[PDB]
C-alpha cells in the first residue's frame, strides 16, 4: 500500500538512498504498465525518491519523468505530467533548479497532444511563478520569450501552441490569492495573443475558447477582470452589433432583412460579414461566450449589460425554401448552410448565457429562443 | 510614442542577426565604409559582392524609413521597422547553416559578416578606404612564452577581432576578465610547454600583450561553462570606460568608451533571445544624444545612462546576460 | 608534429600535439579528450577566423606556439 | 594508461656527458665527483690531478633528466631526483640503484640533506615535499619494502629549490610562489612565510644552526634572511640575469653565485661592495660545488648547460677582469643530438649534434651507419631524398641528447615494407613487428627453438624501456637481460597485450587497404597499399606484354611501373578523395 511505502521511505531513507538508481529503474518499469494500481505505485516511487533523496538523485527523478513525457505513450505522458505537477507543488525549491530539463520538453511538442500541451504549460507556469526569488524571474522571462516566438511563428501549429501556452500562463499570472505592475504585465500578454491571432479566424477562435474557459473555471484578480471585460465589450459591440435603424446595403443576391427578433435597437450583423468572406463571423459564438463570462464575473452573476443581445434580431435572408431548392446553385447552398450553422451556434450560445435567470418574461424569451433553435434546425435538413 | 529609430522585424528566430545589425548600423564608420565599398563595386560593375550590396540595401532602407517618420510621423502607428530579408538570404548562400529558421550565435554571424567583408576588400584591392575591417575591428596580439627552465622568451604575432574573456572562476569586473586573458599564466603539469632550447617539456609562463589597437574593441563574454554545457547568468561589472594600457606593449593614454551591448535572454545556451542596447552618438534627433536604445526586434525603447548601467549590474540580477561589449576609441 | 595552445572557456591554457596535416575534426576531438566538450559544440577561433570543418591546420598556417580560442554557441532567435 | 615501448640508440659505455649537468656532489674522503647529467646518467669522476682519465663509473637507471643528487652516509649512499618523477637510492661505492621511491606525481627538482640526522627531503613540481630517513631507506630489502611517509604541506606552487640546516631542524622551500616557506622537519609544522622575492627561486642555503638563509632567484637578486626576525636583512644585486646556483663557505660569510649571465661572483655577506669576478663561463651556470678540503675553499666545480664540467681555482679571492681565464681541471663532455630527420623509408635518420657533425642511423638495427662530418644538414636531406612513402611507425625524442625511439600501439604496426625494398633478401615485412621481436629476443616467452625475428638484431646493450604514455616508467632493462629470472618475471607483468600479440602469440598485424578508381583516360578497386603499378597495369590488360602496351596515369602524370600505390597516393595524388588512376594504351 501507499502507507507501507510512505512509512518505508520516511524512517529508512538512509539505506534506500544508496540505491536511488536501482529504485528509479524499478519505478520507471512500473510506469509502463496498464493497471492503475501499478501505475499509481510507480508514480509514488518517483515522488518519494524526489522527497527523501539528495540533489543528484532528484535530478535523476526529473530526467526520468522528462523521458516519459517524450516517450509518446498517452498513459505515460499523462501520468508523468501529474507527477511533475505534484513535485512542483510539494517542493518548488528543488524543482526550481531542475527547470532547464523541464524546459527541454518544449523541443518535442510535435508528438504531444494539445490536451497534454496545456498541462505541460500549466506545470511550467506554476513552477515559474511559485516564488518571487531571482531564480524564478529568470524562468518567468524565459517562458515569456518561448511563447512570444511561438505566437509569431509562421507554422500554424506552433501559433496555436503559443495561444494555449500564453492563456495558460495568464491564468497563473492573474490567479487570485495582484499589484498594478503585474496586472499590466498579464494584460500586455493578452494583447500580444489578441494581435497575433487576429488574422487567422480559427486561431482567433482558439483564443476565445481557451480564454473563456480560464475566466469560467478560475478565480482571477478583480483588476485583471476590469481590463478584459472593458476591451471585449466595446470590441464586440463594434464588431458584430449594429444599429437596426440603418437599412442593409450591398450587392447581395438575396433579400436581406432582420429576422428572428423578439416582441431604435441593436442587431447582429451576421450575413454581410459572412458574404464578404466569400472579427470573422466564424468567431461570433466563441467571442460572445467570452463576453458573457467576463461581464458575469465583474458583476457577480449579474447580466443587465447584455440584455439587448437576447432579443435583438439577426440580419438574415429569406431562409424558407420558396420551391427553389433544386434551382439553388452549389455556391448558394454551401453559403446558406454555413448561414444556418452560424445562426444555430449563436442561438445556442444565447441560451447558454440567459439559462440561469429567474424573471418570468426573462425565461419566456429563452424558451422562445429555444423554440427558434428547434424550428430553424428542421430547416437545416432541407 | 514611437522613437525615430528603425527596428528590424523578426523573420523567424533571427534576433541573433537583428541584434548584430543594429550594433553594426550604429558602429562609428561602418555605414560610411560599406557605402564606399558599394560605390567601388557599382562603378566596377558598370565599367561574391552580394553581401556588400545586401548591407547597402539594408542601410538605405533604415535611413529612408527614419527620414519618412520625421517628415510624416502620422503614417506609422504601431511600430517602425524593416525586414533584412535580402541580407538574410545572402547569408544562406555564404553559409548553409543559416538556411531554415533555427537559432544561431550572434558572435558567429558577426564573424561571418565581417569575415566576408574583408574577403571582398582583399579581392577588390587585388583587382585594383579599402581597409574597412582592419582599421575598425582588427588588432594585433603579442603572445609571449617564458620557459621556466632556461628563461628564454619566444613570441608570436596573431591578429584578433574580438577579445574572448571568461566570466567565472574554475563580484568580478571586466578588469578581472581581461587579466584572466592577458595577464601572465603558468602552464604546468599536463600542459607543460615544449622548449626547443631545452629539448624538453618544461613549465612556462604565457602572457598576451596588445600591440596594435583597432577603432572598435569587441569583447566576447564566455557566459557559458562546461562540466554538461550550461549558461552563466551572473554578469561582470561592465564599466563605461575601459583602458587596455595595463596589457599593452607600450604605454598609451588612449581609453575606450562603451557604446553597444548585445545581450542574450534565456536559461540555456541552446535557445533564447538576443537583444541589443546601443548608445546614441535632424533637430529632433539631438534630444536622444547620450541615451541608450534597446532594440528588441521591431520595438525600440530609450533608457537614461544611469538606469542602463544599473540594469547591467550583477547586484540587480538581470535576465538579459551581456554577451558582446563594443568599445570605441575616444 | 608541433605544439599549439588552446585557451579554454575559463581562459585557462591547455596544450595539444598536432600535425600540420591534421583536420579540424581531429583537433576538436583532441580538445574533447582534455575538456570534455563535444566537437559539434566547439568553435575554434584562430587569428580572428573560425576554423571550418573539413580543412587542415596547414590551410590556416597554424604552426608551433599558435594559440586557438575555444568558445561555444549561444543560440538565440 | 597505455604502455609504450621505447629504447635508446647508444654505445655500451657512454663515458662522457651527452647533455648538460644539473647537480654536483663532491666526496672529500675518496676525492670523487658525482655529476647528475641531463642525459639521465649519474657519473663518478676522480678529481685527482694525476689521473688523465678521471672516469670511474656510470650510474644508469633513470629515464629522464636527473635534477638533484645528495651524497649521504659518509659517501656510502647517493639519493637522486629526476624528471621521470622518481627518487632513487644508490650505492655510491659500487654504483647501482638500490630502490626507487614513487611518491611524487610530477618532476622532482630538489633534494635537501641534513648531515647530522641523516634526513633527506625531496620536493618537486607536484607541490609536495616528502621527508625521508636514509637509514630506513638503506635498510629496505625485498621483504621489507614498506616505508612510512611524512610529507610537508602548505606550498601552493611547484617547488624549484629545497634546503635544510646541518642539525635537521629547519627546512626551507623555494618555488614559483615567489615566497619562501619554512617548516620544522621534526614536527612537520609550518614556521614562517618569507616574502620579498619577485620571481622564481632556484637556490637556497642555510647555516649550521639554521638561523640565516641565503636565497637566489630568477629576478637576479640574492637575499639574506634572518629566521629569528623573519625578515630579509640584506639584498645583493650582483647579477644581470637570474641567479641559479649558490654556494657558501663554512663560516657563512662569503656567497658564490652563478646564473644565466654565465658569470660567477664571490661576494662578502658583511659588505656587498667586496665582489670578485671568479670567471665567465661559456654557458649558463646550473649548479656549483665548492671544494671544502681547506678554508678558504681552494676551488669550485661548476656545472652548466654544456656537457663539460670545469673546476676553477679560488686562490687569491681574498688576497671587470676575471680572476681566472682557464679552468684548472676540465672534465670532458660529449655531443648532444639537437636535430633529427626521419627519411622517406621510415628506416634511417639523419641527425645533427652540438658539434655540427651529421650522422646516419639505422632505426631498425638500432645502430649508427656512418659519420658524415660537418656536411650541411639540409643538403644531406636533399641528397638522400627518395620517392617512396612508408607510414610513420615510431617517434623520436632527444630530451637526453641521445636517440630514443618510442613505439605506440596506435602506429607501431602501420608500416608494411617488402623485403626487397628493405635490405633483407620477396615476402612482406612489418617494420614495427620485426623491431619488437628483436627488442624482446632474449625473453624466453618469445621462444617457440629459434630466437628473434630471423632478419636482424639490435645491439645487446640496447636499453629497452616500458612506460605509460605520458606517465611513469614501468620497467627498464637492457636487451640482453631479458633471459634473467628477475627480468622475465617483471616482463610478464609490464609487457602489454599489443606487444604479446606479436612477440609471443606470433600473430600478424592488419594489412592496410587503399581503395582506388580505375577510369579510362580520354569500377572501384581495393588493393594493398604495397601493390605496384605493374599489378594494376596487368589487370587492365586482362580486362582489355601488359607492361609494354599499357601506361597508367594519375593527375595527368605518368606512373612508374615499379612505384607502389602507397607512394602514388602520397606524392602525386595531392587530393583528399579516393585515388583515381587513368589507363590508356601506349
Ligand atoms: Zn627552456
Amino acid at each position: 500500500q501507499e502507507q507501507l511505502l510512505q512509512s518505508t521511505f520516511s524512517v529508512h531513507y538512509l539505506v534506500l538512498k544508496d540505491m536511488c538508481s536501482s529504485i528509479l529503474s524499478l519505478a520507471q518499469s512500473l510506469l509502463h504498465s496498464l493497471d492503475q494500481s501499478i501505475i499509481s505505485f510507480g508514480s509514488l516511487l518517483y515522488k518519494y525518491a524526489f522527497k527523501f533523496f539528495d540533489t543528484y538523485c532528484q535530478q535523476e527523478v526529473v530526467g526520468a519523468l522528462v523521458t516519459h513525457i517524450c516517450s509518446g505513450n498517452e498513459a505515460e505522458v499523462d501520468t508523468a505530467l501529474d507527477v511533475l505537477l505534484e513535485l512542483v507543488v510539494l517542493n518548488p525549491s528543488a524543482m526550481m533548479m531542475n527547470a532547464v530539463f523541464v524546459k527541454g520538453i518544449l523541443d518535442y511538442l510535435d508528438n504531444i497532444s494539445p490536451q497534454q500541451i496545456r498541462k505541460l504549460f500549466y506545470v511550467l507556469s506554476t513552477l515559474a511563478f511559485s516564488k518571487q526569488n531571482e531564480a524564478s524571474s529568470h524562468i518567468q522571462d524565459d517562458m515569456h520569450l518561448v511563447i512570444r516566438k511561438q505566437l509569431s511563428s509562421t507554422v500554424f501549429k506552433y501559433k496555436l501552441i503559443g495561444i494555449i501556452g500564453a492563456v495558460t500562463m495568464a491564468g497563473i499570472m492573474a490567479a487570485d490569492r495582484l499589484s498594478d505592475e503585474q496586472c499590466t504585465q498579464v494584460t500586455s500578454l493578452l494583447q500580444l495573443v489578441h494581435s497575433c491571432s487576429e488574422q487567422s479566424p480559427q486561431a482567433s477562435a482558439l483564443y476565445y475558447d481557451e480564454f473563456a474557459n480560464l475566466i469560467q473555471h478560475e478565480k482571477l484578480d478583480p483588476k485583471a477582470l476590469e481590463w478584459v471585460g472593458h476591451t471585449i465589450c466595446n470590441d464586440f459591440q463594434d464588431a458584430f452589433v449594429v444599429d437596426s435603424c440603418v437599412v442593409p446595403e450591398g450587392d447581395f443576391p438575396f433579400p436581406v432583412k432582420a429576422l428572428y427578433g423578439l416582441e431604435d435597437g441593436i442587431a447582429i450583423n451576421l450575413l454581410p460579414l459572412l458574404f464578404s468572406q466569400d472579427v470573422s463571423p466564424l468567431c461570433l459564438a466563441p467571442y460572445f461566450r467570452l463576453l458573457r463570462l467576463c461581464v458575469e464575473r465583474q458583476h457577480n452573476g449579474n447580466l443587465e449589460e447584455i440584455d439587448g443581445l437576447l432579443d435583438c434580431p439577426i440580419f438574415l435572408t429569406d431562409l424558407e425554401p420558396g420551391e427553389k431548392l433544386e434551382s439553388m446553385s452549389a455556391k448558394e447552398r454551401s453559403f446558406m448552410c454555413s448561414l444556418i450553422f452560424l445562426t444555430l451556434n449563436w442561438f445556442r450560445e444565447i441560451v447558454n448565457a440567459f439559462c440561469q435567470e429567474t424573471s418570468p418574461e426573462m425565461k419566456g424569451k429563452v424558451l422562445t429562443r429555444l423554440k427558434h433553435i428547434v424550428e430553424l434546425q428542421i430547416i437545416l435538413e432541407k | 510614442n514611437l522613437l525615430p529609430f528603425v527596428g528590424l522585424n523578426n523573420l523567424g528566430n533571427t534576433s541573433y542577426l537583428n541584434s548584430i545589425l543594429q550594433v553594426l548600423y550604429f558602429c562609428p564608420g561602418f555605414k560610411s565604409g560599406v557605402k564606399h565599398l558599394f560605390n567601388i563595386i557599382s562603378r566596377k560593375k558598370e565599367a561574391s559582392y552580394e553581401l556588400i550590396c545586401s548591407l547597402q540595401s539594408l542601410i538605405i532602407s533604415v535611413e529612408q524609413l527614419q527620414a519618412s517618420f520625421l517628415l510624416n510621423p502620422e503614417k506609422y502607428t504601431d511600430e517602425l521597422a524593416t525586414q533584412p530579408r535580402r541580407l538574410l538570404n545572402t547569408l544562406r548562400e555564404l553559409n548553409p547553416m543559416y538556411e531554415g529558421y533555427l537559432q544561431h550565435d550572434a558572435q558567429e554571424v558577426l564573424q561571418c559578416i565581417l569575415g566576408n567583408i574583408q574577403e571582398t576588400c582583399q579581392l577588390l584591392k587585388k583587382e585594383e578606404g579599402f581597409e574597412l575591417v582592419e582599421k575598425l575591428f582588427q588588432g594585433q596580439l603579442v603572445l609571449r612564452t617564458r620557459c621556466l627552465e632556461c628563461e628564454s622568451l619566444t613570441e608570436r604575432r596573431e591578429d584578433f577581432q574580438d577579445i574572448s574573456v571568461p566570466v567565472q572562476e574554475d563580484m568580478k569586473t571586466l578588469r578581472w576578465a581581461i587579466s584572466q586573458f592577458a595577464s601572465v599564466e603558468r602552464i604546468v603539469g599536463e600542459d607543460k610547454y615544449f622548449c626547443e632550447n631545452c629539448h624538453h617539456y618544461t613549465e612556462a609562463e604565457r602572457s598576451l600583450l596588445f600591440d596594435k589597437m583597432p577603432e572598435v574593441i569587441t569583447i566576447h563574454l564566455k557566459c557559458f561553462a562546461a562540466s554538461g554545457l550550461s549558461k552563466i547568468n551572473t554578469p561582470l561589472l561592465t564599466p563605461l570606460k575601459l583602458s587596455l594600457e595595463e596589457w599593452s606593449t607600450k604605454p598609451t593614454n588612449d581609453s575606450y568608451g562603451l557604446f553597444a551591448v548585445v545581450m542574450h535572454s534565456g536559461i540555456t545556451i541552446s535557445s533564447g533571445h538576443y537583444t541589443a542596447s546601443v548608445k546614441v552618438t535632424v533637430q529632433s534627433l539631438k534630444e536622444y544624444e547620450g541615451k541608450w536604445l534597446l532594440f528588441d526586434d521591431s520595438e525600440v525603447k530609450v533608457t537614461e545612462e544611469k538606469d542602463f548601467l544599473n540594469s547591467l549590474s550583477p547586484s540587480t540580477s538581470p535576465t538579459s546576460t551581456p554577451y558582446l561589449l563594443f568599445y570605441k576609441k575616444l | 608534429s608541433m605544439q599549439i595552445f588552446v585557451k579554454t572557456l575559463t581562459g585557462k591554457t591547455i596544450t595539444l600535439e598536432v600535425e600540420p596535416s591534421d583536420t579540424i575534426e581531429n583537433v576538436k576531438a583532441k580538445i574533447q579528450d582534455k575538456e570534455g566538450i563535444p566537437p559539434d559544440q566547439q568553435r575554434l577561433i584562430f587569428a580572428g577566423k573560425q576554423l571550418e570543418d573539413g580543412r587542415t591546420l596547414s590551410d590556416y598556417n597554424i604552426q608551433k606556439e599558435s594559440t586557438l580560442h575555444l568558445v561555444l554557441r549561444l543560440r538565440g532567435g | 594508461r597505455k604502455v609504450q615501448v621505447s629504447y635508446v640508440i647508444r654505445d655500451e659505455v657512454e663515458k662522457y656527458n651527452r647533455n648538460g649537468v644539473n647537480a654536483l656532489q663532491l666526496d672529500p674522503a675518496l676525492n670523487r665527483l658525482f655529476t647528475a647529467g641531463r642525459d639521465s646518467i649519474i657519473r663518478i669522476w676522480s678529481v685527482n690531478q694525476h689521473k688523465q682519465d678521471p672516469y670511474i663509473a656510470s650510474m644508469e637507471h633513470h629515464t629522464d633528466w636527473v635534477n638533484d643528487i645528495v651524497l649521504c652516509c659518509n659517501g656510502k649512499t647517493l639519493i637522486s631526483a629526476s624528471s621521470d618523477t622518481t627518487v632513487k637510492v644508490w650505492n655510491a661505492h659500487k654504483g647501482f640503484c638500490m630502490s626507487t621511491l614513487r611518491t611524487h606525481k610530477d618532476y622532482v627538482k630538489a633534494l635537501a640533506y641534513a648531515k647530522d640526522k641523516e634526513l633527506v627531503a625531496s620536493a618537486g613540481l607536484d607541490r609536495q615535499i616528502f621527508l625521508w630517513d636514509v637509514n630506513t631507506l638503506t635498510a629496505l630489502t625485498a621483504s621489507n619494502n614498506t616505508v612510512t611517509t611524512s610529507s610537508l604541506s602548505g606550498n601552493k606552487d611547484s617547488i624549484y629549490s629545497l634546503a635544510m640546516n646541518q642539525l635537521g631542524t629547519i627546512i626551507v622551500s623555494g618555488s614559483t610562489e615567489k615566497v619562501l616557506r619554512v617548516w620544522d622537519p621534526r614536527t612537520c609544522a609550518k614556521l614562517m612565510k618569507l616574502k620579498g622575492h619577485t620571481d622564481n627561486v632556484k637556490a637556497l642555503l642555510l647555516n649550521r644552526d639554521g638561523t640565516q638563509c641565503l636565497s637566489g632567484s630568477s629576478d637576479g637578486t640574492i637575499r639574506l634572511w634572518s629566521l629569528g626576525q623573519q625578515r630579509c636583512i640584506a639584498t645583493y644585486r650582483v647579477h644581470d640575469e637570474g641567479v641559479w646556483a649558490l654556494q657558501v663557505n663554512d663560516a657563512f660569510t662569503h656567497v658564490y653565485s652563478g646564473g644565466r649571465d654565465r658569470k660567477i661572483y664571490c661576494t662578502d655577506l658583511r659588505n656587498p661592495d667586496i665582489r670578485v669576478l671568479i670567471c665567465e663561463e661559456k654557458a649558463p651556470v646550473l649548479k656549483m660545488e665548492l671544494d671544502r678540503s681547506a678554508d678558504p675553499p681552494p676551488a669550485i666545480w661548476v656545472a652548466t648547460t654544456k656537457s663539460t664540467v670545469n673546476k676553477w681555482t679560488l686562490k687569491g679571492i681574498h688576497n671587470i677582469t676575471p680572476l681566472c681565464t682557464q679552468p684548472d681541471q676540465v672534465i670532458k663532455g660529449g655531443a648532444s643530438i639537437i636535430q633529427c630527420h626521419i627519411l622517406n623509408d621510415k628506416r634511417h635518420i639523419l641527425t645533427k649534434d652540438t658539434n655540427n657533425n651529421v650522422a646516419y642511423w639505422d632505426v631498425l638495427k638500432a645502430c649508427k651507419v656512418e659519420d658524415l662530418g660537418k656536411v650541411d644538414f639540409e643538403d644531406e636531406i636533399k641528397k638522400r631524398f627518395k620517392m617512396v612513402y612508408v607510414p610513420n611507425w615510431f617517434s623520436v625524442d632527444l630530451k637526453t641528447g641521445m636517440l630514443t625511439i618510442t613505439l605506440d600501439e596506435s602506429d607501431c604496426f602501420a608500416a608494411w615494407v617488402s623485403a626487397k625494398d628493405a635490405g633483407f633478401s620477396d615476402p612482406k615485412l612489418n617494420l614495427g613487428g620485426l623491431l619488437l621481436q628483436a627488442l624482446l629476443e632474449y625473453w624466453p616467452r618469445t621462444h617457440v627453438v629459434q630466437k628473434g625475428n630471423g632478419y636482424f638484431q639490435v645491439p645487446p646493450h640496447t636499453p629497452v624501456i616500458f612506460g605509460e604514455a605520458g606517465g611513469r616508467t614501468l620497467f627498464r632493462l637492457l636487451c640482453r637481460d631479458s633471459g634473467g629470472e628477475t627480468e622475465s618475471m617483471l616482463l610478464n607483468e609490464t609487457v602489454p597485450q599489443w606487444v604479446i600479440d606479436i612477440t609471443v602469440d606470433k600473430n600478424m598485424p592488419k594489412f592496410n587497404k587503399i581503395p582506388f578508381y580505375l577510369q579510362p583516360h580520354a569500377d572501384r578497386l581495393s588493393a594493398s597499399d604495397m601493390l605496384q603499378v605493374r599489378k594494376v597495369m596487368e589487370h587492365v590488360y586482362e580486362k582489355i606484354l601488359a607492361e609494354e602496351k599499357i601506361e597508367l596515369l594519375c593527375q595527368d602524370q605518368v606512373l612508374d611501373p615499379n612505384m607502389d600505390l602507397r607512394t602514388v597516393k602520397h606524392f602525386i595524388w595531392k587530393s583528399g578523395g579516393d585515388l583515381t588512376l587513368h589507363y590508356r594504351q601506349k
